[PDB]
């Protein structure tokens, strides 16, 4: 009845090795691994034979109709809608043996069939199915490609030759995608014939701190761990290992590493350089940080501290650069006191009070202190910001709100994903609407013309934005080169002017160059378009040039002597407007009304928002919110527990920074007591075992309070692994094991009402 | 009347192991009166072969392992291989409750909590000359220094 | 379930007649829905019924210097204020030193400035939505301590390196294809091992489909086979025959442990569930559960900021995916033993002392000896519970005449203006014309359901494989599937402005 | 209230409207990437000036590829890691109760269960207990059932 | 670990200057020279599949590396007893393969 | 209760010397100060400082022999290898417009005179446009300037970077270059479409057309499906080659359609470890 | 090949400050909030 105390008194476990609930199984974790798909195969043998004879045994062997039933019916991978069937021949016959002749192949092969070797090659049957993909002809009658290059590639122009599986595959006609493109080429081995993407090969992922992960074991989250390079991820290969390191610099580092990079907990000392990704300025010579470690940068918690000029700080780090809630003080008062020969108690008593009346708490964002450009008080005032707006507008976006809301949870999934789309190009055209309408313009003498604005363009896109980028508002990023401030020192004009027109200069010089190199290949061969338009995102631009041409009177002289852009119109929009009115009983006057009492009356929400429908995952705070007092005071508490775990791997016995940098008065090294089996000079009280109890401690009464601390922790270590069978009442273990107890009892009652209710059902 | 019970055992549920909300059990009585009791020594242990092939996998895993220990001072001993372990739990310097690191660990752990130190450890010469240690010179010793002082 | 300090922002005196599913999140999404519907009320019913601000330290600064005292200042005055009159002064504006010493402030700034001086001087659901916003502003804060996206690079900014380094600074094993290619290659020496494949034919859609592999002669065979052998021979090598004198070894050596050290499955499973308790009562004891935006933060981080101050277990050498189908490593597979390197254990004995004191220190030393950082710490802890026309004349005029009335800026100008661009109109005749006989060719000879591009159909289809419904069949979207989900979105938009239309009638 | 319990949480319904726009954003971004490496490497090897092979060549940055987030599951940029559920083993052992009560009707009575009397079952006993039984990761009580399931007697 | 037993000689050429400590310190994922062009070395079967490396773990102290050729792959079990099976080759498929595999190595999870 | 959960403790390890103040031999756990440990000596009343312990600067040979021990490296030594030099100055393209995807715009919506006297004062947004468009041709003729670019292979260094973001990296940051990526020979075809339409391909043209009622057909040229196959596999050469498909008839549902008339060396992979 | 980029932290934190000080929506306080940045600066 009672689960915790179950009888001990035989201990037998009945598991067999390899177990076959871990060894027959592919995990879907496993893709992208090529012998993984051989496995899954032949696990799926593996099921057909227990199905047939109760055993992972064929009765003779693998037949040609386990061969058949693999490959045709067990992986049946899922495809688009079917196109239209035809039910007569739109071709033929001219010459014997043109075409392929007019229950499925495994029932046939079960029934009594054989498999005899054909006589035509590979190349034949691909190049009929890329016939049929296409639904044209892609051969002539002399063996002579249609839409493919006939001659052999000018190696003197920089091309090499092509074959027709490769070609005809990666230039193809729209609604041919790349799955049945492999096919119908019959792209089949597993290792040699498939190569991964670049955006889509495997990586670790990336965790950050570890916290705030989906569960997939909810009593063990460190699982959720395991596909990623953290410092507790479980069974990492190699062990994580005690480094001492000194570097040519001096910087030393002591504590946990992985793969030799400083990855888990330690400290570091600062030499002439730098390290722990901190900045170059930051640091002096023996300067310290204690505290956690990611791929060599400070990351977590931590404490850095400085003996030259006396500043300490405790909190939170990441990537190495004081980010989060901290406390800072300033010691140096102390420790200048210290080097002029006081002695501490004195020195303490000197300086204590200027010392705690000078501690600052904190909010850092990236290495710089939050609080003077009015960071704490943004979300109220844009709260407040929202209500300087006339009533209708409110009134209407939260209705827009409610209404969202409903119509996403009625959605289908195919729904779902076309209003994302549309909701995708509603964000682009805010930045960039095109000019659909006013690229190409036929003046008189007909003359089919373009349209540049004053600066010469046909578009708004500039393509230097890839190289500087650019903000949110539009405006150009940094630099190679810049002033400090530019409304203070603007750029003097006529070098402004100047290196503007150079810069169109360029632009001429660059069309010129691109419609060398790539203007003469055709993409398109109905429109006209070719590769230097394509290339360069200009589709837009030759489907109103063909519409233009077409009405121009030169065209419509082409066109009898050899005898655009938008999904909807406006007289449509404004008919289904007009027709949505009537719905309601909503007559024109009532929009006339209702602005009349908005016009009586006379970037909208929380911009630290952590879920915003409207996104591109691109516009960043340069802020966060402060932290209140408690928050720092916990971080503070939590950091000097991180500090004193880290401090433990600060002196390795015969480690390099132990050998060198353990020093006397002068510069000679020193015999540190740390071997195993000696206690020299009358300190056998420090040993751990029953030898250290039988000895005498000194009577100073400081080392006993040091003694009683360190006790403490280890007291606290041993609590967390060793627990009592028959804990007390009124204690905490016995707190837990009754809730414990009571969930158990919990879930059996539910369990119960379930097992009645299907009783119920199945009547 | 089952629904009101079932709403509520599932809201009890809800906020079971919040450690900070107190519960009616958590100082209940035991059905039986305490007295204290240890869990009974198991005396029968039938190993399964996937036991078998772990505790070899983890032998296989610790055969180059250094080891290290902490003092009374938290101060760290020097490098530590099996027989130098050997030698100081025969002396007394340590014992089942020290802390030690070694590879396969993130931090510093008791020997008897850490999986097949003390089988490592405990030869049968290393047991004999241990209780021969304990009873012939660290116990009259120890009475003699509670006597002394 | 609301706390305490959401129960005194909202009015009282509201009845609750349902029952809401347990959780933070749904309690948050009530609340914010009553503000959200009772400021609706407040606009609908206010629309069914019926300011120079000046600096004065620039006030005081023009007010301190006098012109008018002598004929050289007053002359600078006369010369600034004719060439201010002429460029600096707008129409709207009615006099030059009325505007040398305005403050300009936009409307809502100025609206706000005296919302918030009328506040530091001295409605229903204003606190209460104030309230909700820092909780939103807390959550963003939150995910920097989990997976989140980099994907702004600026100066200064440090976390998208340690992003790249945590990805690809170490190394991962997974087999892939590039790790079995860098392994074991073929060294041909006789030519390619594959060849050309040959169609099969049997004797009793659109694709002809490869039947070359019909044959147990052929590569696939052989590699199923290989599979089945090396399957059959890793589980013979386990068989308790070949390991016999394995089991003699480790059978010593697993009784040199104390008997007690032996755990069930179910005592192992049970001390894992005690660590992990106590460590969540252990986290009920700092200063974080006296923040306002606790529970927030325990909902979605847990009750500290480190992993390492919570129960996990050291498993910290060996291969994750060389040991996946030999050891169990989770409690959530089947009842094993997982595969450890620390043991939580009963105790065996009374402890009498605390186990780590010496004898010496039994004798009154129960000290909580208090540092610097420690007293600092309570402290707050206990605090919680003339000339200046001629200048600005000679900088006007130089100003003036640097960025207006300069001839060479004007020419650099109309160079740009002019002539380069009428050079790149040229050029674009000349490529326009080039790309017009190319469409003519195929004019020559010549006698809604279209698809999108590549891009829109495999980003449709991959949303529609995330879409959490069973997975449906992949489409080639059109311009008509487009255009009906634009029109559905604008009839929404339309009817519920015509809902609140009616509503203000 | 009655729009809270209907279902129109805020929270899960802009979550999956943004690891949607995640994915579909993701792939419009690599396309047009494609696009633009692909021109600069035809201007470089058909027109043999190299400052387009280095345009090339810094479009192919790794600190470039990892920032922009493309190698990366979206639902990491929703923040939440990418889980295998039904990698985890179905049985009797650690079962959520409706499932393992299906197991207990499925052990005797030998007839497997279709999905039309399994609805029902579960529709039932969900409406047994009101529906406050947790039924996601992000419910609390999922720990506690975890809890309560742990034990295999003997 | 000293500095010249990793010296190479003459920035271009990768080999060690000092061939006489070679052998000391060596990753599993270092070259091995025996397959240099022109070299008539001895045959080893049990390195077959892993030509390239000098395909084992003899390691010291604290001193073990491990670059994609795993622990597990060198040291443990039916992995490393795999990777050398072209040792144990002599130097029909349809029917006597499974009926060589069950009389000769029988297991009840297959054939029972 | 305290606010300090854990003790904090001093964790130094002790030896024995003489005390000089005491004058005693003494146990203590006082070590010097890390502020000059390493720096100096004192065997004599007189004091040695050490000249070359700490390295206090690099240059390119004392980078070559420390290039794998340092804590950092900065920029400048970096500046000149330039798969390192785009490391620190990325490219920062940033907030795509798809103008290739998006060719559509669901709605449909000339050297003109104007006299000063007409006119407005511009709303202070659209004059920062203004501004925006004038430095982004500035910037072009800074970033992407010919002159400079014809002369780059051989007598200048101009190359495309961002601006730059780090001045000081991790030293196993070059670790990230070690999983190559394919060379773009592999990605994309090395061979142009047609540049003209001769015969046969007007003809296999019309057919098309015919086929789909003039509403034709758009192309689309991407990266590659799969590797080529004649570098794993013996294929059958078709020396004079002609294809000659074979295949099903065409289908529908005169109109008869008709067809238009008139030792191996190994290469060294990237994709490897 | 010597082609120069200069470190541009500054100039980032000066339009980070205007930026964050636009947000809200007070920059009446501009002048001052730049002007003691700049002067920290030296
Ligand atoms: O060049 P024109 O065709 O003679 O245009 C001029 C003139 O232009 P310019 O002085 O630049 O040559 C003025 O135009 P703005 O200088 O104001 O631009 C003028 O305006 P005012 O006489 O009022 O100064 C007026 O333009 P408008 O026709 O708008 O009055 C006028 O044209 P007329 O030939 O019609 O006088
Ligand atoms: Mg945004």
């Amino acid at each position: 009845t009672d689960p915790l105390k179950e009888d001990p008194t035989v201990i037998r476990d009945e598991a067999q090795f390899p177990e076959p609930s871990l060894y027959f199984k592919v995990f879907e974790s496993e893709a992208g691994e090529p012998e993984a798909k051989i496995r899954a195969d032949v696990n799926k043998l593996y099921d057909r034979w227990i199905e047939k004879y109760g055993r992972r045994w064929p009765e003779d062997g693998i037949n040609t109709e386990d061969m058949v039933w693999l490959a045709e019916e067990a992986n049946k991978r899922k495809r688009a809608k079917p196109r239209p069937r035809g039910t007569v021949a739109a071709e033929k016959t001219e010459y014997e043996d043109e075409f392929m002749p007019d229950r499925t192949n495994y029932e046939k092969t079960v029934a009594g069939g054989k498999w005899v070797t054909d006589e035509f090659e590979s190349a034949d049957y691909e190049a009929g199915n890329l016939e049929k993909l296409w639904d044209m002809y892609l051969w002539d009658r002399e063996g002579k490609p249609t839409m493919m290059p006939d001659t052999p590639a000018a190696q003197q122009e920089g091309e090499e030759s092509e074959d027709f599986d490769d070609f005809y595959t990666a230039y193809r006609p729209r609604d041919v995608d790349s799955e049945e493109a492999r096919e119908a080429v019959w792209a089949t081995d597993e290792f040699e014939s498939d190569e991964d993407n670049t955006e889509s090969e495997w990586a670790p992922e990336y965790v950050g701190a570890g916290l705030g992960l989906v569960a997939e074991d909810p009593l063990n989250p460190q699982y959720s761990l395991r596909h990623s390079n953290h410092p507790l991820a479980p069974f990492p290969g190699e062990p994580l290992k005690w480094a001492s390191y000194v570097y040519p610099d001096f910087t030393t580092f002591e504590g946990l590493s992985k793969q030799s990079i400083p990855h888990g907990m330690g400290v570091m000392t600062f030499g002439t350089g730098t390290g722990a990704g901190f900045a170059m300025s930051q640091t002096r010579y023996g300067d310290k940080y204690e505290g956690e470690f990611q791929a060599g940068y400070a990351h977590g918690l931590g404490q850095f501290t400085s003996e030259a000029s006396g500043e300490v700080y405790i909190g939170e780090f990441f990537a190495g650069q004081r980010h989060g809630c901290g406390m800072t003080l300033d010691m140096k008062p102390y420790f200048y006191l210290l080097e002029r020969g006081v002695d501490p108690v004195e020195a303490y008593r000197r300086t204590a009070g200027a010392i705690m009346k000078n501690v600052e708490v904190r909010t850092w964002y990236r290495g710089n202190k939050l609080g003077d450009a009015k960071e704490d008080e943004v979300v109220e005032i844009n709260v407040l910001k929202d209500e300087l707006d006339d009533p209708f507008e409110i009134a209407l976006r939260n209705s827009l709100h409610d209404a969202k809301l409903r119509k996403w949870k009625a959605m289908s999934p195919q729904d779902k994903a076309m209003d994302r789309i549309v909701s995708i190009i509603e964000r682009v055209q805010r930045r960039n609407p095109g000019r659909f309408g006013a690229y190409y313009r036929e003046d008189e003498k007909g003359r089919v013309r373009p349209v540049l604005d004053s600066d010469g363009a046909d578009t708004d896109f500039d393509s230097v934005d890839m190289i500087q980028g650019v903000d949110t508002d539009g405006d150009l990023g940094p630099g190679w080169e810049g002033a400090t401030d530019s409304e203070e020192n603007p750029m003097d004009p006529r070098i402004r002017e100047l290196m503007a027109a150079e810069g169109m200069d360029d632009k001429l010089e660059d069309e010129g160059f691109k419609d060398t190199v790539l203007g003469s290949a055709i993409i398109n061969p109905y429109t006209g378009l070719d590769m230097k338009t394509y290339l360069d995102g200009k589709e837009r631009h030759q489907a109103e040039l063909v519409s233009v041409y077409k009405a121009s009177r030169e065209g419509r002289k082409y066109l009898n002597k050899v005898r655009p852009g938008a999904l909807l119109s406006r007289e449509a929009e404004d008919d289904r407007l007009a027709r949505l009115y009537e719905q309601a009983g909503v007559s024109k006057e009532d929009e006339r009304r209702v602005e009349g009492l908005a016009a009586r009356w006379r970037r909208p929400g929380n911009p630290l928002a952590a879920n915003d429908s409207d996104t591109g995952f691109e516009t960043e705070s340069d802020m966060m919110e402060m932290c209140d007092i408690p928050e720092i005071l916990g971080t503070v508490q939590e950091a000097r527990q991180i500090v004193e775990r880290a401090r433990m791997w600060r002196f390795k016995p015969y480690g390099e920074v132990g050998l060198r940098m353990a020093q006397d008065a002068n510069g000679s090294p020193v015999s540190l007591m740390q071997e195993p089996l000696h206690y020299p000079h009358g300190t056998k009280f420090m040993a751990p075992g029953p030898l250290g109890l039988c000895h005498a401690v000194p009577d100073d009464p400081s080392l006993r309070q040091e003694m009683a601390k360190v006790a403490h922790n280890y007291a606290a270590i041993y609590r967390m692994y060793n627990f009592d069978w028959d804990p007390e009442p009124g204690t905490v273990q016995y707190k837990i094991d009754q809730r414990i107890r009571r969930a158990q009892e919990l879930r059996n009652n539910a369990m119960a009402r379930y097992l009645a209710a299907a009783d119920e059902v199945l009547r | 009347t089952q629904q009101e019970l079932a709403q509520m055992e599932a809201m009890e549920l809800a906020t079971l192991f919040d450690m900070s909300k107190p519960h009616p059990l958590d100082n209940a009585a035991p059905a039986t009166p305490w007295k204290g009791e240890l869990r009974p020594v198991p005396r029968k242990i039938v190993l399964s072969p996937y036991q078998y092939e772990m505790i070899n996998y983890q032998r296989m895993l610790m055969r180059k392992n250094i080891w290290y220990y902490r003092d009374r001072m938290n101060v760290p001993r020097g490098p530590c291989p099996l027989h130098v372990v050997k030698e100081a739990w025969v002396s007394g310097i340590v014992d089942e409750n020290t802390l030690f690191w070694g590879h396969g660990l993130y931090d510093w752990l008791p020997a008897k909590n850490i999986k097949l130190l003390l089988p490592m450890v405990r030869t049968p010469e290393v047991r004999f000359a241990t209780w021969i240690k304990r009873t012939f010179s660290l116990k009259p010793s120890l009475n003699r220094i509670r006597e002394q002082r | 379930v609301l706390t305490n300090t959401q129960a005194t922002l909202l009015p009282t005196d509201l009845q609750t007649k349902r029952t809401i599913k347990p959780g933070l999140i749904y309690t948050n999404s009530a609340l914010r829905k009553f503000v959200r519907n009772v400021n609706t009320r407040l606009n609908l019913k206010l629309l069914n019924s019926k300011q120079f601000i000046y600096s004065k330290r620039w006030k005081s600064i023009f007010s301190k210097i006098q012109p008018l005292q002598n004929g050289t200042t007053r002359k600078s005055y006369q010369l600034f204020r004719n060439v201010a009159k002429q460029i600096l002064v707008t129409p709207d504006a009615k006099s030059l030193k009325l505007i040398t010493i305005n403050q300009k402030l936009s409307l809502k700034e100025r609206k706000l400035l005296e919302l918030r001086t009328q506040y530091n001087n001295n409605t229903l659901v204003r606190p209460l939505n104030v309230y909700l916003q820092k909780e939103e502003a807390f959550k963003r804060k939150l995910r920097y301590y989990g997976t989140m996206p980099m994907r702004k690079l600026t100066v200064g900014n440090q976390a998208p390196y340690f992003k790249a380094l945590m990805k690809r600074g170490f190394y991962y094993y997974k087999p892939t294809l590039r790790w079995r290619k860098t392994l074991y290659v073929a060294s041909l020496r006789r030519g390619f091992r594959k060849k050309s494949r040959k169609q099969r034919i049997l004797v009793m859609s659109l694709i002809t489909k490869p039947t070359h592999s019909y044959t147990v002669l052929g590569k696939r065979a052989s590699r199923y086979r290989h599979q089945i052998y090396k399957d059959v021979l890793q589980h013979w090598y386990y068989t308790p025959f070949n390991r016999l004198l394995m089991k003699f070894d480790v059978d010593a050596f697993i009784n040199r442990q104390p008997k007690s050290h032996f755990l069930t499955k179910n005592e192992e499973r049970a001390l894992h569930i005690r660590r992990f308790l106590l460590s969540e009562h252990y986290d009920t004891l700092r200063w974080y559960t006296y923040m306002q935006h606790y529970k927030t933060m325990k909902t979605n981080i847990g009750g500290t900021k480190s992993f390492a101050n919570r129960a996990y277990n050291q498993q910290f050498q060996g291969t994750f995916k060389k040991i996946r189908h030999l050891f169990a490593i989770t409690p959530k597979q089947g009842d094993f033993y997982t595969l450890k390197f620390d043991q939580p254990l009963y105790n065996d004995n009374k402890l009498k002392d605390n186990l780590y004191f010496h004898e010496e220190l039994l004798t009154d030393y129960y000290n909580g000896t208090n540092l610097q950082t420690n007293q600092t710490s309570n402290i707050s802890v206990n605090s919680t519970t003339n000339f200046v026309y001629s200048e600005l004349f000679v900088k006007l005029i130089k100003e003036c005449k640097k960025r207006i009335h300069d001839q060479t800026f004007l020419k650099n100008y109309i160079t740009h203006r002019i002539e380069k661009r009428e050079q790149l109109n040229q050029e674009q005749t000349k490529e326009l014309n080039k790309r017009l006989e190319k469409l003519k060719v195929w004019l020559n000879s010549d006698k809604p359901d279209k698809v999108l591009t590549t891009a829109m159909q495999k980003a449709v289809n991959e949303s529609i494989s995330l879409s959490g419904i069973m997975p449906s069949d992949k489409i080639k979207t059109t311009y008509g599937n487009l255009t009906n989900a634009y029109t559905i979105k604008t009839e929404n938009a339309i009817l519920t402005k015509l809902n609140v239309i009616n509503q203000l009638t | 209230l009655e729009d809270v319990d209907a279902g129109l949480v805020t929270d899960e319904i802009n979550h999956e409207k943004r690891l949607m726009t995640a994915a579909q954003l993701r792939r419009l971004e690599v396309e047009e990437w494609d696009k633009q490496r692909m021109k600069n490497f035809y201007l470089a090897s058909f027109g043999g000036l190299r400052w387009f092979d280095q345009m090339e060549q810094a479009l192919h940055n790794p600190l470039f590829i990892e920032s922009r987030g493309w190698t990366d599951p979206v639902q990491n940029w929703v923040g939440q890691n990418r889980t295998y559920m039904d990698d985890l083993p179905a049985g009797q052992y650690m079962a959520g109760v409706g499932n393992a009560a299906i197991r207990i009707k499925e052990a005797e009575l030998k007839r497997k269960l279709t999905d039309v009397e399994r609805a029902h079952v579960l529709a039932r006993g969900g409406a047994v207990a009101g529906g406050l039984l947790p039924q996601q990761p992000t419910d609390p009580a999922t720990l506690a059932v975890a809890v309560g399931g742990a034990f295999v007697p003997s | 670990q000293d500095r010249i037993l990793n010296q190479k000689k003459s920035q271009s050429d990768p080999d060690k200057l000092i061939t006489e400590t070679a052998f000391l310190n060596l990753n599993p994922t270092d070259k091995n020279s025996r397959i240099r062009d022109g070299v008539h070395a001895r045959r080893e079967r049990w390195k077959q599949r892993l030509i390239k490396y000098q395909a084992f773990d003899a390691s010291t102290y604290d001193q073990g590396v491990y670059d994609f050729l795993t622990i597990e792959d060198l040291n443990y079990g039916f992995d490393r007893f795999w990777l050398r099976r072209k040792m144990r080759n002599h130097q029909g498929p349809r029917v006597e393969f499974f009926r060589i595999l069950f009389e000769q190595f029988y297991h009840p999870n297959f054939h029972d | 209760k305290s606010f300090d959960i854990t003790s904090m403790t001093t964790t130094l390890p002790f030896y024995a010397g003489w005390d000089e103040s005491l004058k005693k031999f003494v146990v203590t756990n006082r070590l010097l100060s890390r502020r000059d440990a390493g720096l100096s000596v004192n065997n004599n009343p007189q004091e040695i400082n050490f000249t070359n312990p700490p390295i206090q600067g690099l240059n390119e040979g004392s980078f070559l022999y420390w290039q794998t021990e340092m804590p950092f490296n900065s920029y400048n030594i970096d500046q000149f290898i330039t798969t390192n030099q785009s490391f620190y100055a990325p490219l920062g393209w940033r907030r795509f417009e798809f103008r290739h995807s998006i060719l559509k715009t669901w709605v449909n919506n000339k050297t003109l005179i104007i006299s000063l006297k007409n006119l407005q004062p511009l709303k202070s947004s659209q004059q920062k446009q203004n501004q925006i468009k004038t430095k982004k041709l500035v910037a072009r003729r800074i970033k992407k300037r010919y002159k400079l670019l014809k002369q780059m292979p051989n007598q200048l260094m101009y190359s495309p970077t961002g601006p730059l973001l780090t001045e000081v990296l991790p030293s196993h940051y070059i670790s990230v270059f070690d999983q190559q990526y394919r060379l773009p020979r592999n990605r994309y075809l090395k061979r142009n479409p047609l540049k003209t339409l001769k015969k046969t391909t007007l003809l296999a043209l019309m057919d098309s057309s015919k086929q789909t009622n003039g509403v034709n057909k758009e192309f689309t040229l991407r990266k590659r499906v799969k590797p080529r196959r004649k570098y794993h596999r013996k294929r059958f050469i078709k020396k004079d080659g002609l294809i000659f498909p074979r295949r099903t008839k065409f289908n529908t549902n005169d109109d008869l359609r008709w067809r238009p008339s008139s030792q191996l060396r190994r290469r060294e992979f990237q994709q490897v470890l | 090949g010597i082609m120069p980029r200069k470190y541009l932290i500054e100039k980032h934190n000066i339009k980070v400050l205007k930026k964050k000080l636009s947000q809200a929506y007070s920059t009446q306080q501009l002048t001052k909030v730049v002007q003691e940045y700049k002067n920290l600066i030296q």
